[PDB]
């Protein structure tokens, strides 16, 4: 059962999920369920089943599969040459349930304020929530040399709809109250060049991507808004004036304006769609020129596998080095969020007044 | 020469095109805040004015292989808070530079550009309020490899369509990146030269063509795609077993065991 | 090389590119180039190159021409066939050249009143800025017996830029002060009839058109508001609520709304688009049905020279007399720039009040 390759849009689909955490992948010991890690047999490019065998298209999502389809496979395409991808898909999956579990904490925290709090801060300013970043996904292979990308993914029924509802939920009450948080950022690339650090903060060194070639596991960043709560002239008039959120961003609840936060987890930020574009969704702060070269490896493994006509008819215009190398000029199209390029033109306080370091994440007036 | 036989035309609306699917086309990124107006004279040595910007397509020349476009702004609106389209002119305008069209945000990397056509807009009422609706147009343009002479191997060829003018077009009035949000026909101007999936190639190997176009590909392929070549020859074979074939639902016939030999051994 | 004629519709546009002064010509002598005037061998005609010997098409905008293709030419196209067209369009460009340099020079001066000066008539009224009538294109065909309408075109670059430029800047300010400009009209049309006449402008004889059949020359026509700044119950306050231009055009900068001006050259006045329909257009108020009549004589000459089934296929039902009589028919659509119908309905000054006479442009308060 002869099989051909796949087509580029579908090798760039691949990409776009795996940068969110969703790829689909069956494993002969764990079916379709990725809970638990398993050699990759088969995972679905654009619509297309493809085996990770020799990157033959050996079915649909139309018709379902209970195994890897008996077909005349190649057998050249070796794990080495496409765990990049892999790796990209389930560390994603590992930070969103690892943001996730953040938000609910400051949600919560924020949902606990008693009304008299509440009031004082409004009225003077000052601490109203705080998180020991100690206590932010401990166990995961962002905060413990212990754990592993390998390991098994926190089972967690419905990540998307909870991000969504937290999130909102939590930025909606930030709002109203003209509150002030240190975890967020008008601009996410300056968290990479920009923003000064402090304190061990100082250190840290940004990969800007999900690849295992420079160690995921550190500290929780936000920024240390001391300074500012001593400032004479800065008391609460100013920060309700231009700091909460509000202000550079735009209500919460009237604003297309994706909202990032600062480096939380994996020393990447995330960046949160706007409520107004339908729903709030997440996505890693990643260019789109880093997620291609994730399939570097596979091009010249494919290459090498499969004959010149084949590559040539499925990939288009310069077999797949040509895709490869067409799809890299595209990067900031097809391979970029919306959400990403969304962001308010126009910013008052900004970014790089106050330093950002290794602390607690919290909610002030 | 010998796989291809008489082509047909096809549609397309460069604006809804994907990209990463159509490799006949290149885009200037949005979100940097890239544009630039610059000027450019038609054979006749008018000049005209227009803006590139975040956005703006363009159509790669380059290896498409003979080639008539016909561009139809019939039915669009185009009219914005001080813009009307009615009145105004639309042009192709065909670039010729080293530098990628990816890279472009200054007129200096425009390289060679002429002005090769263009009509006035005509604009209404549309069924759709507040919308002006602008007449049928046929702009066309025929891409003639030969008469371009292409030396220089970093050379790219570029087509675009927007919006001209003799006087400047002042940018934050028309801020459309082009105007290729329309219908375009392409009809091959050769019978002689074949593409796959955006290229011309030299020779086909029919059996290779099988089972390797998505949807998505088929439909964003020029008219001269081996693909769609191999799918009128098909047909004939088609149409052949149908004058023959009688069979029913899931009935075996003479036409259909070829398969079941390749299934039986396969 | 047998050729053939071009189709209704680019004959169309022949005629109302020639009403804007921009059909491209082209003469052995000076090529594409119509700076100095020589006689046509090619014109433009809706995207087809015309042969002006025969009216054939011998070739396109899309290929490049140097020289008059070489072609079976029956030569039997008179320039006196076609001269009215090449008229129409050589003096267009003539008198949009003489307009620009009026709106340069009201603006100039407008732009150098001093504060204090401009301050006054915000406040009391009375004159602000005046220019000699003498000094308005003083060597044009359109102030001297000695100029002619093939005489050189005054080489400006970027003639259409400057006009809408101007012409913006200079409304911008009349707008913003309150201002009164004695150089307007509300309609046009009622230059030709309407509006009464004092003074030698009472002789006035207008054509209503650019045709060689009545003279051109003639002195600039405006407003002699004189006895408007008398009456005593129409001071500066009444002025700022009747007369400045935004109470029957609208606001410059908000409408779409195109104003006129008085006959100043060529005894026709100039429409300007609105400054929201994308650019200010400049346009002389003349009638399709008046533009139409310079192919008058050409479609004899085309009926005398070409075969009977050549002008049916090309021209359609009627030959070239039936395009010309259902033309003239639709003249009122398909030879009128928008622009000329684009006038404010309600109209609270108007133009019959005060009468006009050859004298000096004017802003006044
Ligand atoms: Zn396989
Ligand atoms: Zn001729």
């Amino acid at each position: 059962m002869e099989v051909c390759l796949p087509n580029g849009h579908q090798i760039v689909d691949l990409i776009n999920n795996a940068f969110e955490g969703r790829v689909s992948i069956y494993s002969a010991q764990e079916g379709w369920d990725k809970t638990i890690s398993a050699q990759p047999d088969m995972m679905v490019c654009g619509g297309a089943v493809v085996c990770m065998h020799c990157l033959g298209v050996v079915g649909s999502l139309q018709r379902k599969l209970k195994h890897l389809p008996h077909h005349r496979c190649n057998q050249q395409i070796r794990h080495q040459d496409y765990v990049d991808v892999q790796f990209a898909d389930r560390v994603t999956a590992h930070w969103k349930r690892g943001m996730l579990s953040f938000v609910c904490q400051m949600h919560a925290m924020m949902n606990d304020v008693s009304p008299e709090d509440l009031d004082r801060v409004r009225t003077e300013g000052g601490s109203l929530v705080e998180l020991n970043w100690l206590q932010v996904d401990p166990n995961s292979m962002f905060r413990s040399i212990h754990s592993s990308w390998t390991d098994p993914l926190q089972v967690v029924d419905d990540l998307d709809t909870k991000l969504d509802q937290y999130w909102t939920a939590l930025n909606l009450m930030i709002d109203s109250s003209d509150l002030v948080p240190n975890f967020m950022m008008r601009d996410p690339s300056h968290a990479f060049n920009g923003v000064r650090l402090e304190g061990d903060a100082r250190q840290t060194q940004f990969s800007r991507t999900f690849d295992s070639r420079s160690s995921l596991e550190w500290g929780v960043m936000v920024y240390d808004y001391s300074e500012l709560e001593h400032d004479p002239s800065k008391g609460r008039a100013y920060r309700k004036e231009l700091v909460t959120p509000a202000r550079d961003f735009g209500h919460f609840g009237l604003s297309h304006y994706s909202r990032a936060t600062t480096p939380i987890l994996g020393k990447m930020p995330a960046v949160f769609s706007g409520m107004l574009t339908g729903n709030c969704k997440m996505y890693p702060f990643i260019k789109g020129t880093a997620k291609l070269k994730t399939v570097r490896k596979l091009v010249d493994s494919v290459n090498h596998a499969w004959g010149v006509e084949k590559i040539r008819y499925a990939l288009g215009p310069g077999g797949m080095t040509g895709w490869y190398n067409r799809t890299m000029q595209q990067a900031p199209i097809v391979l970029t969020p919306a959400a990403l390029t969304m962001f308010s033109d126009t910013t008052k306080f900004g970014d790089l007044d106050y330093p950002v370091m290794i602390g607690d994440p919290m909610i002030l007036g | 020469p010998v796989f291809a036989i008489p082509p047909k035309p096809a549609d397309y609306n460069v604006r809804t095109l994907k990209i990463d699917e159509a490799t006949w086309l290149r885009m200037i990124p949005k979100t940097m805040g890239t544009l630039f107006q610059i000027q450019v004279t038609d054979n006749t040595g008018t000049n005209w004015h227009f803006n590139l910007r975040g956005g703006t397509r363009v159509v790669n020349l380059d290896q498409i292989a003979p080639m008539r476009f016909v561009l139809d702004l019939g039915g669009k609106s185009y009219k914005e808070t001080s813009w009307d389209p009615n009145g105004k002119k639309v042009g192709f305008i065909v670039f010729q530079s080293k530098i990628p069209f990816e890279l472009w945000t200054a007129a200096s990397q425009i390289g060679q550009a002429t002005v090769v056509n263009y009509v006035q807009l005509y604009a209404e009422d549309s069924s759709f309020t507040a919308q002006s609706i602008i007449a049928t147009t046929s702009l066309a343009y025929n891409y003639e490899p030969e008469q371009l002479n292409k030396t220089d191997p970093e050379m790219n060829y570029y087509l675009l369509a927007t919006f001209i003018d003799s006087a400047a077009i002042t940018p934050t009035n028309m801020t459309q990146p082009d105007v290729w949000d329309a219908l375009l026909t392409m009809s091959p101007l050769s019978a002689g030269e074949v593409t796959v999936k955006g290229a011309v190639v030299s020779e086909v190997v029919p059996a290779e063509l099988i089972g390797s176009y998505t949807p998505e590909s088929l439909n964003a392929s020029l008219p001269n795609d081996a693909a769609r070549c191999m799918i009128d020859r098909a047909s004939k074979i088609a149409e052949a077993i149908k004058i023959d074939d009688d069979a029913g639902p899931d009935e075996y016939s003479p036409n259909s065991v070829p398969i079941q030999g390749q299934l039986a051994i396969s």
